[PDB]
């Protein structure tokens, strides 16, 4: 109950769930075991690990996302994509190390694997083709990097947000994700500065345009002169950011005029990128290439829901009363 | 139910798919390095 | 990832799709009566 | 023991796992429930149960397959389904009793439900307007309730191979509704003659031109089977066992339960292909090198339950075989 | 072969084709017996006729696309739009002069409507609360009304390109507002640049004025000339790849899913068009493609 | 009741006239 | 008005020099494949062998590996992969394209001095050995049939397997009949059972112009249907299930042959 | 797996095109 112990809480709490490196070599073994068994059908093509296990904002118990690149074109996803994870399905089933297999049709197709024990925990959601979720996560992990409180805010509102029922993986629209663009569009353009806007202070790194074959990923950030003033930043507690977070979106945020660009760096009035909408009202940019009268109900628990976690941090800078919450009704 | 839960196994009469296979087998074992990144900017006790 | 587990809520460009409605409605409600079929054809101690 | 003690044992088995009245009631209920939230959506539709739930030979922890009517026309389920079932996910988030939705790609796009208490034992398993299913799940129910001999036996057939691993639903081509017509053929074409072929026999009720609002589901058959048969129930698996470790050929053999017979492989409908080798017509409209393995288990399975059954007559003991 | 001949050629065949206003009262009194038999769901709702019907553009055989208005607010036409549209499908389903019915999903649902008795030549699309409808159909109706030349070009421009393969109809309608905003020849403004209050994306849509009259080198020029310049802009002046047409701003803009990209107000066929139509001046030769 | 229905009765009927207004710019 | 047919024919078939160059081709393939498949055998079919290919003729192959059957859902895609995987590094192959397909194909360009011949390549697929086997017989039945099939050819683009069966067919079936069934009679040489590497290439089989080809374009413009008939070579006649069995294993179309007979 | 020999085969079946240039004119 104190602004210390609140901030340090949040940092416990993010070391007990986040990914361990055993649970990434683990996870790095068993796509290697993947790619052997794929490649005598795409034997040119690579298996890339996307989102949580390499973005940087991962749990100890995050699907393994692959990304299995075969071709600079573009490859159809309705029709196509299926013929190649049908193909991969076929050529698995034979491998004592896979267990079961199912295609899912989420925003793309998706081949959802489990295995045999030793890796009986880990499941694997693998993508054709799609070279957007490499872009992306090579983009997150810089913005996981740049400054150290960024990954373990990530980590608490995730789990907030989990059990008041808010992040919901079986759940249209209950997205964990864009709780992530949340977070960094509040450290973009909330009341302190802790993350400048990556895609125009650095659009070499960044670039829509570079073949993700090129994509840089063992060099530090160089500074800019004026785009993060790094500790007028550094005033800024952990669990002061934590409690403005939910001030930011319980209290300020205009969900039926303002809409989130990371890309952009900045809210923009809902007037080739995509948006997406996080529990069909809180409308989000992705970084790279009117409502039902039902929702409205759903709207009005979720503003809530921020409200009441917003009156009870700020008033008891407690960390696991916030976390002791219950669901939405 | 006769539909089960999983696609035709058999040939379905999908479109012919034209590949030009282009290599992306190193690219894809390079970019593991993120790992590092995220490691390097750890602070190991703050 | 941020394809999530769920396709596009949004429109996502789909084609029209011409619906001219058949009535099934007591149709569906007929056909339970398969299980007094099954119920019948089952002997009590056999 | 004997032929009767475990011609009982079967019986047994069968009454313990298959699916009871007051599930059955449960799942009309909530088929009732999601119809309601569905009507406003397609007001002329009906919803349909089909497969396991209506067609005999479930258990009570078989999903409930659902089939919404829509229009007599036909639905493309490459795009227009996927539509239509992303709609339904759409309407149906909404409701309370729903928990839970996800669309998977099956045979035909499929949308699966989980459910709130009290109904969160029960899966659903919803397809849009492939009346296919209507029709097979009428006529299962027709071989289901021919002879009570022919339930019973596919209880067991279907949990011994379950046991075995070679009916597993998470993998693909090891399918349970494959050995439901594997089943239905040795009762038509071995020994014992129990199923007649009902499409044959009775074409006015079974025929694939016959619009599903008017299938007849109060009528029982009029009549052949003599009825000849003295044969036990535990004769009936064994025989079962035999005819297909010892006497079908899988790399000659099909079946048919259409034309109610056996035909060279090499020979408008769908052919099935359990575990990749098993060749079977599906009732209504070269192998990879890799299989060899997967076929020389599937046929020592089978050559080791009959071994085992034919000896101990012990069905306690069939069942408490290992995996593959 | 002469263009005075053209134009007079080109005037005649837009009398033709034109929509009678018989058949425009016709449609008015088959939207009256929708709104009987609709009103009694949403009483205080609006039947709108939008579209070709209304807006100067249409023939005899054209659709009447109508649009219901039942609330102010924004109707989401994912969910809330189909349901609306089942609600009035479950009514008509009782009504004598209704025949058939069908619902498209589309991007705006759309319910589709045959009669019978004497209307069985009409075709009705209505859609549930899309305003923006109503708010081109308005516009576009200053557009068909601000100078005699608009429509008779619109109506052989759009049955060239029905007799030649070639783009809906409303697009043809925009390509050909698009030209006579932005060709040699200014025949046309921009209207929602030159009255930007009556013509306002945010005024209530019961607002809109309906009675307004709006308040040289142009009457130079003759039909023919036009359509000869037409065919040209589009086959040999226009980027269908570094260009869009917008309408908003009575200009072509950088085009930062379709051929010619454009923006609602809310090619060898046009090379060998040309090439006939320019050298021959014979509107039947053109249309006899 | 729960859901906010808005007056178009009298704004559908004149929009009608809108027909009027193409007829009065067409020369005879 | 025979005459001018055989001109066109003569004027776009293939020549012996191009054939030549195909076998060699051919034969540079099989030296590169050769260390992954020591006792596989590289055919050629399709056009470019069986009598009725142009110069600007595809050649396809098929690489024979087994005396079983070989799968193509998976076996074929997994087979071509190794080649490619091979000719990967070979300078006179230009480039390379997986196309999955019901059957599986490797289509390949090439270097230098063969700019002009594209390869489609499937694995161990033998029914197109026997389709190109008897069709060379049926081109080389009468020397009418190949410069017939050269002019309807060049009218589909001013399938081609397809144009040949259906030009076959009304040498079998139509008013004049100029071309037996030649499964039929001689069924020990064209038997499905006969192993491909004993096939006969080598002995001849034991025992106008003008008017075959507006004949055909009336058998097919008004003579023909299409859901109560369809086309069998391995019997003669139309048979009912443009429908086509091969010899081993929509008004719009219709009024294009009907006006094309006002000639 | 059980390769079988079509070396020959193969080379042989080259042969057909004699066949055709027999036959032609
Ligand atoms: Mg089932
Ligand atoms: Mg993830």
């Amino acid at each position: 109950g104190a602004m210390d112990v609140l901030s340090e809480k949040i940092w416990d709490y993010h070391n007990k769930v986040s990914q361990t490196d055993e649970m990434l070599q683990r996870k790095l073994h068993l796509r290697d075991m993947l790619y052997t068994a794929i490649s005598p059908v795409f034997p040119l093509s690579g298996l890339y690990v996307v989102g949580s296990s390499l973005n940087g904002f991962g749990n100890n118990s995050s699907d393994m996302d692959l990304c299995l690149m075969i071709t600079n074109k573009d490859l159809d996803q309705k029709n196509d994509a299926v013929v190649v994870l049908n193909l991969i399905l076929s050529t698995l089933q034979y491998e004592k190390f896979v267990e079961s297999q199912k295609l899912i049709l989420a925003k793309v197709p998706i081949l959802r694997i489990n295995f045999a024990a030793p890796f009986d925990d880990i499941t694997v959601a693998l993508n054709a083709n799609n070279s957007v979720a490499i872009r992306n996560t090579h983009l997150l992990c810089y913005y996981s990097s740049y400054d150290w409180r960024v990954r373990p805010l990530v980590s608490v509102v995730k789990e907030w947000a989990k059990r008041k029922g808010i992040n919901d993986a079986n759940k249209s629209s209950f997205t964990s994700y864009s709780l992530v663009l949340m977070v960094i569009h509040f450290l973009q353009c909330g009341p302190t500065k802790v993350l400048p806007n990556l895609q125009q202070s650095y659009p070499n790194r960044f670039s829509n345009k570079v073949d993700v074959r090129t994509l840089n990923v063992t060099m530090a950030l160089e500074e800019v002169a004026d785009d993060i003033d790094q500790s007028l930043s550094e005033k800024t507690t952990l669990g002061e950011l934590l409690i403005g977070f939910l001030d930011y979106y319980a209290n300020e945020f205009n969900y039926d005029r303002d809409a989130i660009s990371i890309r952009q760096g900045r809210r923009v009035e809902r007037a080739p990128h995509f948006w997406r909408s996080q529990w069909r009202c809180v409308c989000i940019e992705e970084p790279f290439t009117a409502h039902s009268i039902y929702d409205e109900m759903v709207f009005e628990a979720i503003k809530k829901a921020f409200r009441e976690a917003h009156g009870e941090l700020q008033h008891n800078h407690d960390l696991d009363k916030l976390m002791e919450c219950e669901p939405i009704k | 139910t006769l539909f089960d839960n999983h696609p035709v196994q058999q040939y379905s009469g999908f479109n012919p798919i034209d590949f030009r296979f282009d290599d992306y087998v190193e690219g894809a074992k390079r970019f593991d390095n993120l790992a590092n990144l995220i490691r390097s900017s750890t602070p190991t006790d703050p």
